[PDB]
C-alpha cells in the first residue's frame, strides 16, 4: 500500500493526420509559432490554456507535449486540428496514440540510496558525479525511475496510469525499508 | 660518473635535440586557404627531483633506500622539462619568402619525461646529506 | 593536442628499468649485475 | 575506468576525460552498457558478489590522492577520510557529489589542521569553484561534532574552535 | 530629446550628403535635391514627435519600431533576448539607444 | 597531390 | 648545475598523467577550432537551384562536390538528385573526379 | 544588401510616402527608388551604431510571440521602460527584430 498517489505532470502523445502541411505557411499565418530551418526541420507551436506543445511536422505527424491528464492531451490535439482545419490545411484524426506518461511523488523521509543501490543493483546504476538521481530499470513494468535522497521519486516512460501505479506500488516496500537518522 | 651524468649530461642531451618543428604548408585547395603554420617545441631546462614512488590510487610519497629494498620499488627520480610551444603564421603567396610571426601564443612548464634511477649516495639521493645517527635511523648501514 | 599524450614518460622509464634489470643494454650484455653482498670485500 | 573500479583504484570521471577527448554523453552512455553487459556476462558465467565495488560515490577512495596533490600529512589524510566517512550519516549532504563533498571535507580538515594553504589554492589545483567549497564548509560549520574525529581531539592535537567564523 | 534630435539630423544630413552624385548620374536637376527636402523636415513638422531646427489571427497612429538582436535566451517562463542597435518609440517620443535587456514572463 | 606535414631539420 | 625541486614530491606529481586539471594551452587544438563549423540548409525549390546550376556552369565547366556545397549550400542528397539530372561526372579524363555538365547543354 | 526591416520606421513611411510623390509625379523611375531605398538602408545602419551613447531597460508582459522568416516578431502589453531617472508605461508594444548575421 501507500499512503500518497502520485500525480502526473507531462503527457506526450502523437497524432498522424494523414495529410501534407506546408512549414512556411503554418510558421507565417499562426500566431504563436516558432519555426528556426537551420535549427530543426519542422515548426513548433504552443498553447496555454492546456499549456501544451506542439511538434508540427511536414509529414502530418505531430506530437503533444506538456499534458497534465488525459483529457488536457485530448482537447489539446482537438484545438490543434482545428488550428490546422481553420489556418487553410484539411486534417482528421486518423490515429492518436499516447506514447509517454511521467510523474513524481513524495515519501517524505531520506532514503540510504547507496544502500538501495547495493540491494537492488541488478535493476539501477548510480553515477552522482554526473546526475545525484538514481536511475533505476525495473523489467516489469517498463518504467524508469530517479531517485533522489531528499525521497523524490520521479516515475518516467509511461503509457497508461496502472503500470506507474503499479510501479510505485512495487517501489514503495523496497525504499521505505531504508531510513537515515 | 653519475653525478656527472645528471648534473651535466642530462642537460646537454635535452639542449642536443631540445628544438623540434613541425611545418604545414597552405594547404591550397582554395583561394580562403592561403596560411603557412610552423609549430616549434623547445625543451628548456631539466629539474631533477629526489626520489619517490607513485602508488596504485596515484599517492606519491618520498621513497627511501630501506623502503625501496623492501617493496621491490625502484629507487627513481622524475625527470621534468620546461617544455616552450611557439606557433608561427605567414602568408603563402608564390613568388615571396615566407615571413613567419609570433603568434604570441607561448604556454609555459615542467612535464613528466621519465623515472631515471638514482645511484645511492649520489648528488641525489637522500642518504648523501644524511649524518651518522640519521643514517642508522633509515635503517641503513654506515 | 594533449601534452600528457604528447610526452610518453614511460619510454625513457621501462628503457632505463629494462636496461638496469637485465644485462642488455640498449633498446654488450651483463653490463649490469646484481650485487655480490656477501661479505663486505665482496 | 571499469578496471579501475574493479580492483577498488577507482578514479574519477574529469580525470579521464582530461586524457581522452571525450564527452560526457556517450562516455556515459558507454558506461551504462558496459555494466550491464558485465553483469549479464558475471550472470551467465561465474557470479561475482558486488560488496560495494562499482558504487556510484566511492568518496572514500579520491580522499588521499587529492591530499598528495595539496601535499598534506598523512594524519590530515586520515582525518579527512573519517570525516568523508561520517558525511554519510548527514542527510544534507548525500545527494551531492564524491568530488565536491572530498574537497570540502579535505578543507574543513585543512582548517581543523591549521595548514597554511588557501582555499583559492585548493580550488585552484582541484579544479573546483571555491563558492561550491565555501557552501559545503558553510553547512558542515554546524556538524562539528559529527565530523572531527573523537579521538583527535581526545589526543588534543585538534580542537573545535580553530575553524574560522562564517 | 535633443540626443534624439541631434542624432536625426545628423542621418538626414548624411542621406542628403552621400547621394547627390548618384542623383546627377541620373542627369536630374540639382533642384530636384531641394525640394525633396522641403517635403521632408515639414513632414517631421506634421509628425509633431521630434524638435527639427530646420477565433486566434494574425489579422501612424501605432506604436512600433524595429531592431537588431543576437541571442535569445528562453526559459519556461521568461524571454530575455540581448537587443541592439535600433531607435524605440514611447508615446510618440522617438530615443536612440546601444543595448536593451527585454524579458517578459508568460502567461 | 600534397603533402601536408613535413619534417624541418 | 642541475636545478633539484625541493618542494614536495606530490606537488610534482599533481601534473602527471591523471591530472583532473583540464589543459588549457591552444597549442594545436585543430579539432576543436574546425569542428565549430556547421552546414545546415533546407529544400527549397528546385527552380532557382537550377537556375544558379547553370549559372555557376556558365562561370566555369568543371567543379568539384565539396566546392559546390560550400558554394550553393545544398544537402548531399538533394545536391546530388539536382546534379545527376543535368550533369555527369568525368571517370576516367584527365578531369576525373569532376562534376560536369551534359554534352546536350554544352552548346546552350 | 542587408535586411529589409526599416520599410515600417517613420523615416520609413516617410521616404516610402515621399517616393510615391515622386512617382505620381514622374519624375523619378521605380528601380531607382528601389537603390536609393538600398543605399538608404545601408546608410542608416552603418551610422546608427557608431555615434550615440544611451542605454534602456524594457519591463514588459508578452501576449503573442512569432519567429518566421528568419525574423521575431513580439508583442507586449503594458510595458515599462526608463529613459537613459524618468519612467513612462505603453500599453501596446509590437517588437520585430532581425539577425546580425548579414544576408547575401
Amino acid at each position: 500500500t501507500s499512503g500518497i498517489v502520485p500525480t502526473l505532470q507531462n503527457i506526450v502523445a502523437t497524432v498522424t493526420l494523414g495529410c501534407r502541411l506546408d512549414l512556411k505557411t503554418v510558421a507565417l499565418h499562426a500566431r504563436n509559432a516558432e519555426y528556426n530551418p537551420k535549427r530543426f526541420a519542422a515548426v513548433i507551436m504552443r498553447i496555454r490554456e492546456p499549456k501544451t506543445t506542439a511538434l508540427i511536422f511536414a509529414s502530418g505527424k505531430m506530437v503533444v507535449t506538456g499534458a497534465k491528464s488525459e483529457d488536457d492531451s485530448k482537447l489539446a490535439s482537438r484545438k490543434y486540428a482545428r488550428i490546422i482545419q481553420k489556418i487553410g490545411f484539411a486534417a482528421k484524426f486518423t490515429d492518436f496514440k499516447i506514447q509517454n506518461i511521467v510523474g513524481s511523488c513524495d515519501v517524505k523521509f531520506p532514503i540510504r540510496l547507496e544502500g538501495l543501490a547495493f540491494s537492488h543493483g541488478t535493476f539501477s546504476s548510480y553515477e552522482p558525479e554526473l546526475f545525484p538521481g538514481l536511475i533505476y530499470r525495473m523489467v516489469k513494468p517498463k518504467i524508469v525511475l530517479l531517485i533522489f535522497v531528499s525521497g523524490k521519486i520521479v516515475l518516467t516512460g509511461a503509457k497508461q496510469r496502472e503500470e506507474i501505479y503499479q510501479a510505485f506500488e512495487a517501489i514503495y516496500p523496497v525504499l521505505s525499508e531504508f531510513r537515515k537518522m | 660518473s653519475f653525478n656527472q651524468f645528471v648534473d651535466y649530461t642530462l642537460q646537454d642531451i635535452i639542449c642536443e635535440d631540445s628544438t623540434l618543428i613541425l611545418e604545414q604548408l597552405a594547404q591550397h585547395t582554395t583561394e580562403s586557404d592561403n596560411i603557412s603554420r610552423k609549430y616549434e617545441i623547445s625543451f628548456g631546462k631539466i629539474y631533477v627531483t629526489k626520489p619517490m614512488v607513485n602508488e596504485s590510487d596515484g599517492v606519491t610519497h618520498a621513497l627511501y633506500p630501506q623502503e625501496a629494498r623492501l617493496r621491490n620499488l625502484t629507487y627513481s627520480s622524475g625527470l621534468f622539462v620546461d617544455v616552450k610551444k611557439r606557433t608561427y603564421e605567414a602568408i603563402d603567396v608564390p613568388g615571396r619568402e615566407l615571413k613567419y610571426e609570433l603568434i604570441a601564443e607561448e604556454s609555459e612548464g615542467k612535464v613528466f619525461i621519465g623515472r631515471l634511477p638514482i645511484m645511492l649516495r649520489s648528488k641525489n639521493c637522500y642518504l648523501s646529506e644524511a649524518t651518522e645517527s640519521d643514517l642508522y635511523k633509515l635503517k641503513e648501514c654506515p | 593536442f594533449n601534452m600528457k599524450l604528447a610526452i610518453n614518460a614511460k619510454t625513457i622509464t621501462s628503457g632505463l628499468k629494462y636496461a638496469l634489470a637485465t644485462g642488455n643494454w640498449g633498446e654488450r650484455a651483463g653490463v649490469s649485475q646484481v650485487l655480490n653482498r656477501y661479505t663486505y670485500s665482496s | 575506468l571499469i578496471g579501475c573500479r574493479r580492483a577498488e583504484v577507482a578514479r574519477t570521471f574529469k580525470e579521464i576525460q582530461s586524457l581522452i577527448h571525450v564527452k560526457t554523453k556517450e562516455f556515459g552512455k558507454t558506461l551504462n552498457i558496459m555494466k550491464n553487459i558485465l553483469r549479464g556476462k558475471s550472470e551467465d558465467g561465474f557470479l561475482k558478489i558486488d560488496t560495494d565495488n562499482m558504487s556510484g560515490a566511492q568518496n572514500l577512495t579520491y580522499i588521499p590522492r587529492f591530499c598528495s596533490h595539496l601535499g598534506l600529512p598523512m594524519q590530515v589524510t586520515t582525518s579527512a577520510e573519517y570525516t568523508a566517512k561520517k558525511c554519510k550519516e548527514i542527510k544534507e549532504i548525500a545527494g551531492k557529489s564524491p568530488i565536491t563533498i572530498a574537497v570540502v571535507s579535505i578543507y574543513l580538515n585543512i582548517l581543523l589542521f591549521q595548514i597554511p594553504i588557501t582555499a583559492a589554492k585548493v580550488g585552484q589545483t582541484l579544479q573546483v569553484t571555491e563558492g561550491t567549497i565555501k557552501s559545503g564548509y558553510k553547512i558542515l560549520y554546524e556538524h562539528r561534532d559529527k565530523l572531527v574525529d573523537p579521538q583527535l581531539i581526545a589526543n588534543g592535537v585538534v580542537s573545535l574552535d580553530n575553524l574560522p567564523g562564517v | 530629446n535633443a540626443e534624439a534630435s541631434r542624432v536625426y539630423e545628423i542621418i538626414v544630413e548624411s542621406v542628403v550628403n552621400e547621394v547627390r552624385e548618384d542623383f546627377e548620374n541620373a542627369g536630374i536637376d540639382e533642384q530636384t535635391l531641394q525640394d525633396l527636402k522641403n517635403i521632408w523636415q515639414k513632414k517631421l513638422t506634421e509628425t509633431k514627435v521630434t524638435t527639427f531646427s530646420w477565433d486566434y489571427l494574425i489579422s501612424p497612429d501605432e506604436n512600433l519600431m524595429l531592431c537588431l538582436y543576437d541571442k535569445v535566451t528562453r526559459t519556461k517562463a521568461r524571454w530575455k533576448c540581448s537587443l541592439k542597435d535600433g531607435v524605440v518609440t514611447i508615446n510618440r517620443n522617438d530615443y536612440t539607444f546601444q543595448k536593451a535587456q527585454v524579458e517578459a514572463e508568460w502567461v | 597531390l600534397r603533402r601536408k606535414t613535413r619534417q624541418l631539420k | 648545475r642541475i636545478t633539484t625541486l625541493d618542494e614536495t614530491v606530490g606537488v610534482t606529481m599533481s601534473h602527471t598523467g591523471m591530472s583532473m586539471r583540464s589543459d588549457n594551452s591552444n597549442f594545436l587544438k585543430v579539432g576543436r577550432e574546425k569542428a565549430k563549423s556547421n552546414i545546415k540548409s533546407i529544400r527549397m525549390p528546385k527552380k532557382e537551384i537550377l537556375d544558379y546550376l547553370f549559372k555557376l556552369f556558365d562561370e566555369y565547366d568543371y567543379w568539384s562536390l565539396k566546392g559546390l556545397k560550400e558554394r550553393t549550400r545544398q544537402p548531399e542528397a538533394h545536391l546530388k538528385e539536382c546534379l545527376d539530372k543535368v550533369a555527369t561526372l568525368v571517370k576516367k579524363g584527365p578531369y576525373a573526379f569532376k562534376y560536369t555538365l551534359r554534352p546536350e547543354y554544352k552548346k546552350l | 544588401g542587408y535586411y529589409e526591416l526599416y520599410r515600417r520606421s517613420t523615416i520609413g513611411n516617410s521616404l516610402v510616402d515621399a517616393l510615391d510623390t515622386l512617382i505620381s509625379d514622374g519624375r523619378i523611375e521605380a528601380s531607382l527608388a528601389m537603390r536609393v531605398l538600398e543605399t538608404f538602408d545601408k546608410v542608416v545602419a552603418e551610422t546608427l551604431k557608431d555615434n550615440t551613447q544611451s542605454k534602456l531597460t524594457v519591463k514588459g508582459n508578452l501576449d503573442t510571440y512569432g519567429f518566421c522568416d528568419d525574423v521575431w516578431t513580439f508583442i507586449v502589453k503594458n510595458c515599462q521602460v526608463t529613459v537613459e531617472q524618468s519612467v513612462i508605461s505603453v500599453d501596446k508594444l509590437r517588437i520585430v527584430a532581425c539577425n546580425s548575421k548579414k544576408s547575401e
